[PDB]
């Protein structure tokens, strides 16, 4: 979660389609953050195991 | 200066749109050796402004089609890089899907190119009558091939069954009347058979005199109609040897058609309901489908 | 072998094998296929022969 995921994201950082060139989707940096629960309406909350 | 040589060759190609041989270039420019001319031609071919043709007289060098322009918006490169295989297809046409696949371009670009070419009267789109899936694109100057589109029977991508039925009926009536006149003549069996025979040109001229439809019917159209009549088991065709005459269609051969009666009357099997039953396989003595409670034989005996 | 194939008949008629204009589309090559062509052995051999 600290090193390998960044390498995987870097290996597939750019994705583009053949049709309509000059269009692309570039990933910059990925984060995993702290565990949270999606119970609250569009709001996160810390949750214990 | 090889640049001057290339410019002179380009000017000579402009002077002769059909292409120039090496002899013409040598006569126009004799002071230059053959090796320099070959290097100049190789450079012209490498930069893509010339095309090579192999005719019975040798090699021809033609300027690439750039003056003929229909899609000038954007780049002439893609315009010619579509018109190339457009012309290569030519009379047979080519669907938009195949154009896209051969051009390796998205659908939007090729759609724009085709629209712009149609705007300046360079390509015509006609509906494929063989398979009505997409519109094929052909050169505006080229005449459409009868196989890929059009035809004397097809009218707006619709097969005219009534037209071919009327043609068959009229041809069969004419042949039957001719055979009846030949039989009533009773002058001589050979003469009777020769008079019962009708040439393809004769029946074609007869159909033209009738004038059932507005579309012009060629001789081979009437020939195919008579062949379909032969396949119906109603007429007979014989190929006789005739060098030249009023037909002159086939070299030394003429097709004569005559109305002939069938070999035997309808057989006895078809006179029974069992012979024309569609569920004949499921017939059984004891079951739902039995000859005792058959509806076909019931209606047949009641009739 | 090609000469023997052509020599099947003693006298060969002038063939009407005029080279129809088979100018192929310079299709825009996909970047993956372009990389494959660059990494091809024939391309490397041609680049070596260019010197
Ligand atoms: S349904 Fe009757 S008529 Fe038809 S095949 Fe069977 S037995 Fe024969």
């Amino acid at each position: 979660i600290n090193v390998e995921i960044k390498k995987i994201m870097k290996a597939n950082e750019k994705v583009t389609s053949d049709a309509d060139p000059m269009w692309y989707l570039k990933y910059l940096n990925i984060y995993v953050g702290l565990p949270d629960v999606e119970e609250s309406f569009n709001v996160t909350r810390p949750v214990s195991p | 200066d090889p640049v001057e040589i290339e410019n002179r060759i380009i000017e000579l190609c402009h002077q002769f749109p059909h292409g120039i041989t090496d002899q013409v270039i040598q006569n126009e420019m004799p002071h230059i050796e053959a090796q320099q001319r070959a290097v100049a031609i190789n450079r012209l071919l490498s930069m893509g402004q010339l095309d090579l043709l192999r005719s019975n007289t040798g090699l021809l060098y033609r300027i690439k089609d750039s003056q003929n322009a229909g899609k000038m918006k954007g780049s002439d490169n893609q315009e010619k890089l579509v018109y190339q295989i457009i012309e290569d297809a030519g009379n047979k046409g080519i669907w938009s899907r195949d154009i896209r696949y051969k051009s390796n371009l998205p659908l939007t670009e090729i759609n724009k190119i085709l629209k712009n070419l149609e705007s300046k009267k360079l390509i015509k789109a006609v509906k494929s009558v063989a398979a009505s899936k997409k519109k094929v694109y052909m050169l505006y100057n080229l005449q459409p091939d009868r196989s890929v589109t059009g035809g004397a029977w097809y009218s707006d991508q619709d097969f005219e069954s009534e037209f071919v039925e009327v043609l068959n009926q009229q041809c069969f009536k004419f042949l039957q009347s001719k055979a009846e006149t030949a039989r009533e003549s009773k002058q001589n069996p050979m003469i009777q058979r020769n008079s019962s025979f009708a040439s393809s040109h004769e029946v074609w001229k007869y159909i033209c005199e009738l004038g059932i439809s507005k579309v012009e019917l060629s001789m081979e159209d009437i020939e195919t109609i008579l062949n379909t009549l032969i396949y119906d088991g109603k007429v007979e065709m014989t190929i006789i040897a005739a060098k030249e005459g009023t037909v002159g269609s086939v070299d030394g051969h003429m097709k004569l058609y005559r109305a002939v009666n069938p070999i035997i009357p309808p057989t006895g099997l078809v006179r029974a309901p069992c012979g024309l039953c569609p569920v004949f396989d499921d017939c059984h003595e004891g079951g739902e489908i039995s000859p005792s409670n058959c509806i076909y034989m019931t209606e047949w005996l009641e009739f | 072998e090609a000469a023997n194939e052509a020599g099947d008949s003693s006298q060969d008629e002038a063939e009407d094998d005029v080279k129809q204009i088979t100018v192929r589309f310079s299709r825009p090559e996909s970047e993956q296929a372009r990389q494959r062509r660059v990494q091809s052995y024939e391309f490397l051999q041609k680049k070596h022969a260019e010197e």
